[PDB]
């Protein structure tokens, strides 16, 4: 696979296909995308930062099993009394399986950034009026496990959402597409912008897709990678409509139930696609991307 | 065929006509 | 109610779940600063690595955790079935049943420690160079504990520098980092004592174990009155791991014997609760040199 | 007094699993060279001599340090 031989400069093996430690090189550099990213953050817009992990019930309500129940990673533990937990124990001591007495926690890990927000967001009361822009961040986890390095397991996504009337969210989407585009180009990108969709689980799912790219409520910033043919999304652009207005009762300045938006940076495959494009030598990264970078 | 304003949804159910008709 | 609640509007908010909160601006800025103040004291030769919040299940099981806090492990479930048994899964939760009874354990856990995963990284260096090796990690860190104290969380930050060597290079290191981990503490004007303590470990040996390393001194505890002076919260700690890792995962030192490890481990998320409830929410009103010792 | 005695039967023992030592009653069992494990192991060997069993709050470095304070242990019940 083309991107394999920057595994060397980038990543230390911890076992577990997906799942890489970052050496320091790898690390300041999705810190340099991280900032760049903030400096074009919006006036006005809140920013909160959330664990690996939400609440199962929240996420439940949200639909999440309804579209990738395949992704998802739920946290288990030993629940029960000591002597539960010793025989446990005892049977992984025998070389057994001590996993049989795990049950499901309260908590998932969290598959996308903006899940948390809407509740938060709910909590609030009716909108003001031009709705309300959150600046959101989180390791994400998603159960799909592949030995590509733009295929993560576990990774970092960083969105700004916008909640408010279908005008205050398609304007945002519209500004971000654009703004998207002038980042990946001052950062020596080669992408394209194109419809998309999630990828729903099972044949119901294929249609979702379908409809979801009919609707063009998905595009993303794909970047060539591994091949032109095959390029890797390292940016979202998402159009909710009502969904999660409906579902955590978010109302618009308007009395109706609010839109929701995303722009979410993968800054996982960013990084890749950046050491990718210029190397893993960053005095020879050209000077203009070193100076939009700060470095 | 979206532009007749069939959402996903809509769509969803439109596939489930389609495979009881034939 | 606990003398920390009324902290909680101005750093956290809700996620529905206890010990798991959304931070505010304000409270990332600081655990930030932190983290670049930590940063700064960096020894010269120390190799930085970051991980994820989850990490090898049979790593993990392999370094012992089970048999110390099997009951803080968080591990990673999913739905590994059949498209037609995951399908099913969904329409009984649709149908006011439990979608959770087809999960099954993958090959992951959330980590407890910041230092786990480093130790099998060293291992396949081969032998130790003479002076040993010196890491800089840092992850989101997982304990299953709920509790509604804010310097109680389910998921909070480690950082940590870590020492693997001979039982003298991890010694003098940790001599070192409790002196300079004393100084930081003292800079950023908190209150402060450092004394031994013990890891909870689980069970009724558990609590032999936990005699026998406050015996030893393997661990000692930075620790801040945050409700009370009797109940200090820890918000650093120092241990020696005598030669479990070095054993566990066959690093030999220069000498050829199996290595030496140690830590020391700074709370992120304690530390940062307890700036806040030493100098209040209220940064422009905080100590001169605790404003410049953090770069504000 | 038999207690005593075979006390220190299972310290040497254990400490013979390794190396060798003087056991002194005001003697600390760190300083003879006990481990979490040989802590652990002592603490069975003394269950099972005597056969009783180690209440709460009195597995403690107080009732542990020393035979000596290893004496008030299995003599307060
Ligand atoms: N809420 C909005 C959203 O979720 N949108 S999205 O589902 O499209 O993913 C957000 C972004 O995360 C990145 N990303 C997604 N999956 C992976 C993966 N397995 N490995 C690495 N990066 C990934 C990728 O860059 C993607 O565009
Ligand atoms: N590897 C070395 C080590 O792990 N050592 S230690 O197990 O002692 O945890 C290291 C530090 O993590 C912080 N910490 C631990 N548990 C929590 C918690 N539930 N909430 C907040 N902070 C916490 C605390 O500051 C503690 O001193
Ligand atoms: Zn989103
Ligand atoms: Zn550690």
């Amino acid at each position: 696979d083309p991107l394999d031989h920057l595994a060397d400069k980038l990543f230390h093996s911890m076992g577990s296909d997906g799942v890489y430690a970052r050496t320091a090189l790898y690390e300041s550099i999705v810190e340099r995308l991280a900032a760049l990213i903030t400096s074009h953050r919006e006036a006005g817009t809140e920013a909160l930062r959330f664990p690996p992990v939400m609440s199962r019930a929240q996420l439940e309500k949200s639909g999440y099993l309804k579209s990738f129940p395949n992704l998802l990673g739920c946290v288990c533990g030993l629940h029960g009394t000591e002597r539960e937990i010793n025989a446990a124990v005892s049977r992984f001591d025998a070389g057994g399986d001590w996993t049989t007495s795990l049950s499901p926690a309260d908590l998932v890990l969290s598959p996308a950034a903006c899940y948390p927000v809407y509740p938060i967001a709910a909590s609030r009361g009716p909108l003001p009026k031009g709705g309300l822009r959150f600046d959101v961040a989180a390791d994400c986890f998603r159960r799909e496990p592949s030995k590509h390095l733009d295929r993560l397991q576990s990774f970092r996504m960083r969105e700004y959402v916008c909640i408010g009337t279908p005008d205050d969210v398609s304007d945002f989407r519209e500004r971000w597409m654009v703004r998207a585009q002038a980042i990946a180009r001052d950062l020596g990108l080669t992408f394209r912008v194109d419809y998309a969709s999630d990828p729903f689980f099972g044949r119901v799912g294929q249609m979702k897709a379908v409809s979801q790219k009919q609707q063009q409520l998905k595009f993303e910033l794909l970047i060539p990678l591994r091949s032109e043919e095959q390029p890797t999304a390292c940016m979202s652009f998402n159009y909710h409509r009502e969904h999660f207005g409906t579902t955590w009762g978010i109302q618009d300045a308007n009395g109706e139930p609010a839109h929701t938006g995303c722009v979410a940076f993968g800054m996982d495959r960013l990084a890749v696609a950046m050491f990718h494009t210029h190397g893993t030598d960053l005095s020879a990264w050209p000077a203009k991307v070193r100076d939009i970078l700060g470095l | 065929l979206v532009d007749v304003g069939l959402t996903s949804m809509d769509m969803v159910n439109l596939m489930l006509g389609v495979e009881a008709e034939f």
